[PDB]
């Protein structure tokens, strides 16, 4: 199983300077330029956070 | 950049060069620009505003090219709908994309869903102008999803120096404009100064390809299925092309070898990539005279793109090790329209590029020692 699809994994939500959101496996170092804004939490919980809070896809810039 | 910006450079440089050939109708670059400007004015007058999505339901034709460029000049994004789709699929694409207007023809008028304003293309010039961060199109890709692609990504693809398309080139146009291959067929030649040759109605078979080549076509893309068929049945039919391109489904090395032995001088290019990264992210070019050997690579990232093969811990693997393929750099879509959660689980943070995203292909791959990629099947 791909780690981004692991339903039993622990996950973060990350945001970059453009306001784009990413799911992220909590075991992995957060890449430069990304900030954790939610988690560690379930995969489904992180998807709910993104749907609620990432209203516009376009980069904020 | 934007494709309209790259196109304007060609219109200035050679306004009277041929841009579009459709049966007996021929449009120069200046004529195409002026026709699209007039249709853009019509769209603005009908209420099209920046960021709107405009569905398109047309048969391939010069009018199709005019329409796509006009939608862009109005600041809007096109939602390409294939005239052969069933009505429930068409209704879904229009509603899910948020399009309130659809450009159609007399012949397709009956396919416009109820409640959607029909704009019949056969009926003053003004332009808002395309912008790099605005959406350029929404292409649908087993539940249908809308991939929202910005102008900047389309321009990164179409203007890529690796295409090597020149003003003397003539590219055969026959792929559905709903599909990604259309970007090569239509926008690559137009940003390069070449011409788009609209194929006669119906599927392009070996005989029609030979006729197109005799008439001056120099480059043609075939789906993997059509390429394999012609390669095995009539590989000499590619003779006279400067380059044949193919991708999508699997292409066995044997098919490429058949073409090379029948046509020693034709460049053969294999393309790989999902709709989410704009037509193709990697490619493999077989130069004239070179033989393919036992495996056909998916190749190397296009100029301006990057690929990573990572293991289940998200660490890069060494060459010859199969892992998960991720695509990054230029050409990424913004995401999936109206589906931020799905976007966030497939367009993920890129550990190798600050603040950047990489697209999780769901495919497996391995590197060769010198930096090409071999496909190793879908992960599922």
């Amino acid at each position: 199983t791909n780690p981004f699809d692991n339903e039993d994994g622990s996950f973060l939500v990350l945001v970059n300077g453009e306001g784009q959101h990413s799911l992220w496996p909590a075991f992995a170092e957060v890449p430069d330029g990304w900030t954790g804004v939610h988690g560690p939490a379930s995969r489904q919980d992180c998807l709910g956070y993104v749907e609620q809070n990432w209203t516009d896809l376009r980069p904020k810039s | 950049s934007t494709v309209p910006e790259l196109l304007a450079r060609q219109v200035t440089r050679a306004p009277d060069a041929v841009a579009v050939v459709d049966r007996d109708r021929v449009l120069t670059y200046r004529e195409l620009d002026e026709l699209a400007g007039r249709l853009s004015g019509r769209l603005i007058g009908r209420g099209v505003r920046r960021g709107d999505r405009v569905a398109v339901l047309l048969d391939r034709s010069a009018d199709l090219v005019v329409t796509l460029l006009a939608i862009w000049k109005a600041g809007a994004a096109y939602v390409p709908v294939d005239a052969g789709y069933p009505a429930p699929r068409v209704a879904f694409m229009v509603a899910d994309s948020g399009a309130s207007r659809m450009v159609c023809s007399a012949a397709t008028r009956d396919g416009v869903p109820e409640g959607i304003e029909a704009i019949v293309v056969t009926d003053e010039a003004s332009a808002a102008g395309a912008r790099p961060g605005d959406l350029a199109y929404v292409m649908y890709t087993g539940i249908p999803k809308g991939v929202a692609v910005p102008h900047r990504s389309v321009a990164e693809l179409a203007g890529n120096p690796g295409w090597a398309v020149e003003p003397g080139d003539a590219v055969l146009m026959h792929a559905p404009y709903a599909f990604d291959a259309s970007l090569f067929e239509i926008w690559v030649p137009l940003v390069s100064g070449g011409r788009v040759v609209i194929a006669e109605p119906g599927p392009v078979d070996a005989r029609r390809l030979r006729e197109a080549i005799s008439s001056g076509v120099t480059r043609a893309h075939l789906t993997a299925g059509s390429f394999r068929a012609v390669a095995e049945e009539s590989p000499e039919s590619f003779a006279g092309l400067r380059e044949v391109l193919t991708g999508g489904d699997v292409v066995p090395a044997h098919a490429v070898a058949r073409v090379r032995s029948a046509c020693p001088r034709v460049r053969i290019r294999h393309l790989y990539g999902p709709t989410e990264t704009t037509l193709c992210a990697t490619w493999h070019l077989l130069e004239p005279g070179d033989e393919i050997g036992p495996v056909l690579p998916i190749g190397r990232p296009l100029p301006g793109r990057r690929a990573q093969v990572l293991d289940a811990s998200l660490r890069a693997v060494a060459p010859g090790v199969i892992g998960d393929l991720y695509l990054s750099g230029a050409g990424l879509a913004d995401g999936y329209l109206r589906r931020a959660g799905l976007t966030a689980e497939r367009f993920v943070a890129d550990p190798s590029a600050p603040g950047a995203r990489m697209y999780r292909t769901g495919d497996l791959a391995q590197w060769t020692a010198d930096g090409a990629l071999l496909f190793a099947g879908r992960a599922d």
